[PDB]
RNA sequence: CGGCCGGAAAGGGGGCCGCCCUCUCGCCCGUCACGCACCGCACGUUCGUGGGGAACCUGGCGCUAAACCAUUCGUAGACGAC
RNA sequence: CCAAGCGUUGGAUUGUUCACCCACUAAUAGGGAACGUGAGCUGGGUUUAGACCGUCGUGAGACAGGUUAGUUUUACCCUACU
RNA sequence: GUCCCUACCUACUAUCCAGCGAAACCACAGCCAAGGGAACGGGCUUGGCGGAAUCAGCGGGGAAAGAAGACCCUGUUGAGC
RNA sequence: GGGUGGAGCCGCCGCAGGUGCAGAUCUUGGUGGUAGUAGCAAAUAUUCAAACGAGAACUUUGAAGGCCGAAGUGGAGAAGGG
RNA sequence: GCCACUUUUGGUAAGCAGAACUGGCGCUGCGGGAUGAACCGAACGCCGGGUUAAGGCGCCCGAUGCCGACGCUCAUCAGACC
């Protein structure tokens, strides 16, 4: 009932375009690890566009101005809001449906993340072109938490490595079980092979 | 005479009316909204504390330019004022309605004020004298007060 | 058209919401960054401002025109009783910041610290921490407490201990003490919590936190001055005498076509009582308090090694509008923020300070303790009556 | 039903050692019929002891607080606020 | 070249914008925001009604000619800002 | 103290309260950047965004208010000379 | 249809007009927001007790402290008022 | 009166002034050109179904969520529709 998308390797607006329409269609989308979002073009052009966004500012009172959110999750939230019709109730309901995180927090580390190949940098860029990491751009422009998110992601990669080793040895036990019991599940296996589940 | 809403039980409800009372409508409406839900003895000690500036009337609707006070945080409002003759006219009216419940044969100490209503009376004029030989009006704003008390346990 | 003669801008936009501050005691926006090589130490303290005094000292800086000459310098005295540690707070680092993990208080908490949890100590029946203090004298309770000290050892990064002032030693009217989280910068989380819980519930004086001849930063709200105009708040130029609608103003608010008034325009509002943080105040002296020895009290705080008098830091007739400084104090170079009797948060410097004006050793010669309630001309009572002789009162 | 651990980024209704109980019922093929067969006809089938609100309720282990006004201070103050 | 972060002044003359000179300076750069800025001020000049002069007109009077004296009104509304 | 360079004290206000209490003004009304537009928007378009009710000031903006421009022109409209 | 009201009213065929309002800085009358707002600030100043009284900062009496200061906030006229 | 394809006069030029042919706007909505008197399509009674024009089809925003075709293009100022 909830899409959990990974953010690593996805282009910024090219991911936000699928996410915007998918949230207007009533899904609940959690785009996680948004410091791994790529942006096409090289890093200096991308941070010049973001510093131009910083210079654009309400003159008489910048407290009313464009709130330049520096966190990567909220840069991606602002670009989904740019693609959504947020001045009305259905666009605001869409922004209530969307949740966006930096790193992978504990509600969603224990779940499996989806990927969108239609927004993914290994597909929609030529391999010789330059790209730019949104997390390093956001740290470069005033987000303060690259180091703590990096250490927390190192911790969750370790704990997921422990989980993956145990899942591997479980599935080794499963296949040794199948080879020990194939003589008495052979009549159940071949009726699956004739219907094309198991060859 | 003809009141706005009749009481839901006429047998245990006393009534009181006053027309053309030379007190300000905006000061009287909001002390009536202050004492609208109260018990009768609680309402009388409220109005006498309003006269003695110990508890205020929160000005909620007729709100502009009246400054703040600290005694209105117990009303949940930042503004308040202590209108003494506006307290005193409807304090006389509480004494009238209490006398009427005594005349009708009711339990005085069980009277919750249910209905209270302040209307605008016909304005009566005076003159003021302005610059450059002009005349502007100096209108009074009296009010009509209407009040119904009902026995409740 | 442009501005005819260019002139620099009145005031600073860095301190811009010039409002009455929400908090009375100044808070520390940043402690020094801890490194695990140091021993553990508190990185702040909290003392109250008493008054102002001269000093006289010989300056040994090579190359100045005041080398080995003898200046006078204005100093400030912050009466600084030892603070009582009451609880430790842990913090975990999050991608959203640094949130508090598990606050753990002591068993016995002094009533002057208990007063802080009450807007009205009179009408309350003083019930605070009474269900909590039972968690120390039962076995299931202190198993729970060893559990969350073990959790704070595992999951926290910075550890800061609650400490309050000891108000019953001060000449002030109030009794309600001030509580403060002071960051324990030093070794690891293990050694940090060990130090914190072993000095839990007991005192800590000034000299364990600060050393003499050390640049510190002073934090506090300023002396409030009320709702004041642009001339007395923003120091704009007074318009000339001939002005029709009053002269102590700003003439042109803003241009036409930016159809608002910018936030940078100097306008009339609250002046004073702003939170401020000044840096690099040098401690000249950390005075010992009044204490008893062999029956009589030893008092000579303002005695130096070049004076050897018997006078204390208290002037004649006490500090004006404050009282008598009896226990420990720090004596700082120049002025600090806030009025008399004002809570005034001290802390360490974030900067490393390798320059000789921050590294000047301080030998005081004379602390001018004459009366501040007028033009005092005598250092002490004995000198005054020995100069004036017998009066008619004797 | 008792004990052991596993969680802190926004903490796991998980795993394990026995227990008195009780089962060859759970699953896959078959034998046997029965269950309003409501007479062609829609929102059926769940997460649902769902979120929030009232009194009817019967027990057990537990708790009897602060805030605001008013008075005072004057480190504060146009009035509030502090 | 990157670069407007930070400065770019005090005065004599003139109503001056301009101009010129004395003096310090690190430098005395140029400008915009309804040729910023009159419910912000001042009212020196232009630009009412009084007057004197020169020229023009027979005259009433005219002068991008000079001179002198000549009422500068209101915010308590909404926004903005403090 | 005209100014460098402002500071402080007093009276009467303004502030708050008890009583009494108007007027000017008002299409609906009020947050901005840009676009186009009757060539300078509060409304339209695209964005930025937006949180009750309010108090003391303030003079940016409402091309703020008053007064059917007094300057210029048109009038087969006049008057003083 | 319902309510209120308490003495006249309509349909059709012809006729006759002082016959249909959103505006005219329209005319007359009423009523809003502003708004319990601006303000009730020229000429030094009031205080205590008592009396009448339903009620007193404002009336009256006594005491005190002030002012006008003989070109007066004094004692009398003329015009005007009636 | 104004605008526009093309012809054309004055002026360096103009969202300038002046003509000729025809179409428009004024008097006119509707789809497109984001926005818009004049441009592109198209002229209108109230509606149901189908289909188009001009313009479009990442998302706002209906429609390319084609396994679209062939190339060019790196911008520390990319480019993007009378
Ligand atoms: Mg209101
Ligand atoms: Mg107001
Ligand atoms: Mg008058
Ligand atoms: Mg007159
Ligand atoms: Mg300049
Ligand atoms: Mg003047
Ligand atoms: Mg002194
Ligand atoms: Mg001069
Ligand atoms: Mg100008
Ligand atoms: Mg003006
Ligand atoms: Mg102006
Ligand atoms: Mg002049
Ligand atoms: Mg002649
Ligand atoms: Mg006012
Ligand atoms: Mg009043
Ligand atoms: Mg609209
Ligand atoms: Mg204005
Ligand atoms: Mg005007
Ligand atoms: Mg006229
Ligand atoms: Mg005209
Ligand atoms: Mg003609
Ligand atoms: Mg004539
Ligand atoms: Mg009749
Ligand atoms: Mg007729
Ligand atoms: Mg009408
Ligand atoms: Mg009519
Ligand atoms: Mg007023
Ligand atoms: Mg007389
Ligand atoms: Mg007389
Ligand atoms: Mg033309
Ligand atoms: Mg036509
Ligand atoms: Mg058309
Ligand atoms: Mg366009
Ligand atoms: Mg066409
Ligand atoms: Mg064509
Ligand atoms: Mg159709
Ligand atoms: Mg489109």
């Amino acid at each position: 009932q909830v899409l959990v998308l990974d953010g690593r390797g996805h282009l910024l607006g090219r991911l936000a375009a699928i996410v915007a329409k998918q949230v207007l269609l009533g899904r609940k989308v959690v785009v996680v690890r948004c410091e791994g979002i790529n942006i096409s073009g090289n890093f200096y052009r991308n941070k010049l566009k973001y510093l131009a966004f910083l210079r654009k500012r309400m003159n008489t009172n910048p407290s009313r101005g464009p709130y330049h959110f520096r966190a990567p999750s909220r840069i991606f939230w602002r670009t989904v809001r740019g693609m959504l019709p947020h001045k009305t109730k259905r666009g605001q309901a869409a922004l209530d449906r969307l949740k966006v995180f930096d790193g992978i927090p504990p509600p969603y580390d224990k779940k499996k993340r989806m990927v969108v190949p239609a927004a993914l940098k290994v597909v929609r860029l030529k391999p010789t072109r330059k790209f730019a990491y949104l997390g390093r751009l956001a740290h470069e422009v005033g987000w303060k938490y690259q180091a703590v998110t990096a250490t927390l992601e190192e911790k969750r990669k370790e704990k997921a490595k422990i989980h993956y080793r145990k899942k591997k040895q479980l599935m080794r036990l499963r296949k040794q079980a199948e080879k020990n019991v194939e003589k008495k599940i052979s009549k159940f296996t071949d009726v699956l092979k004739t219907h094309g589940l198991l060859v | 005479v003809r009141y706005s809403l009749d009481p839901e039980n006429p047998t245990k409800s006393c009534k009181s009316r006053g027309s053309n009372l030379r007190v300000h409508f905006k000061n009287t409406r909001e002390t009536a909204q202050a004492i609208k839900g109260m018990h009768i003895r609680k309402a009388t000690k409220y109005l006498k504390d309003v006269t003695l500036k110990k508890q205020c009337v929160p000005f909620r609707r007729y709100n502009g330019g009246v400054g703040r006070c600290a005694q209105a945080k117990q009303w949940g409002w930042t503004q308040g004022r202590w209108p003494k003759k506006s307290a005193e006219f409807l304090l006389h009216m509480l004494k009238n309605a209490e006398s009427n419940a005594e005349l009708k044969g009711l339990d005085v100490d069980s009277l919750v004020i249910e209905h209270i209503q302040v209307n605008k009376a016909p304005k009566m004029r005076r003159r003021t004298y302005r610059a450059h030989g002009r005349i502007n009006p100096y209108m009074s704003s009296p009010c009509h007060i209407e009040m119904i008390l009902t026995e409740k346990e | 058209s442009h501005r005819k003669f260019s002139a620099p801008r009145h005031g600073s936009l860095g301190f811009l919401p010039r409002k009455r501050s929400s908090r009375h005691r100044g808070k520390v926006k940043s402690f020094p960054k801890d490194d695990p090589s140091k021993p553990v130490h508190l990185t702040a303290f909290l003392g109250y401002k008493a008054g102002m005094t001269h000093i006289v000292r010989e300056v040994d800086r090579p190359g100045s025109k005041v080398n080995k000459k003898e200046v006078v310098e204005a100093v400030t005295i912050v009466e600084t009783p030892p603070m009582v540690v009451v609880g430790i707070v842990g913090y975990v680092e999050t991608p959203r910041g640094l949130r508090t993990f598990k606050t753990v208080f002591a068993e016995h908490i002094s009533d002057e610290c208990k007063r802080r949890f009450y807007k009205n100590w009179h009408k309350s029946k003083k019930k605070a921490f009474t269900k909590y203090c039972k968690k120390w004298q039962d076995d299931a309770g202190k198993r729970q407490l060893d559990k969350d000290f073990s959790s704070m050892k595992k999951y926290c990064q910075v550890i800061r201990v609650l400490a309050h002032t000891q108000m019953r030693l001060l000449p002030l009217r109030q009794k309600k003490a001030h509580l403060m989280e002071i960051q324990v910068n030093g070794g690891t989380v293990a050694e940090k919590l060990d130090w914190a819980r072993e000095r839990l519930e007991q005192q800590v004086p000034v000299s364990q936190v600060f050393g003499q001849d050390e640049m510190i930063d002073v934090i506090g709200v300023t002396k409030g001055k009320g709702y004041k105009g642009v001339t007395s708040r923003w120091h704009t130029k007074k318009l000339p005498r001939k002005t029709h609608r009053g002269l102590r103003k700003v003439a042109c608010i803003g241009a036409w076509h930016p159809a608002r008034v910018a936030f940078s325009v100097a306008r009339a509002g609250q002046k004073g009582y702003h939170h401020r943080t000044e840096i690099n105040k040098k401690i000249y002296k950390i005075g010992q308090g009044y204490l008893i020895k062999d029956g009589k009290l030893i008092k000579n705080n303002a005695s130096t090694d070049y004076d050897l008098s018997d006078k204390s830091i208290n002037p004649l007739g006490g500090f004006v509008h404050y009282g008598e400084v009896t226990n420990d104090f720090v004596m700082l170079k120049g002025c600090v923020v806030g009025t008399k009797k004002r809570v005034l948060t001290l802390r360490k410097s974030l900067l490393v300070q390798t320059k000789r004006r921050a590294l000047e050793k301080i030998d005081l010669k004379f602390i001018d303790t004459t009366s501040k309630f007028g033009h005092g001309r005598f250092q002490t009572v004995e000198e005054k009556k020995a100069f004036m002789g017998p009066l008619k009162k004797d």
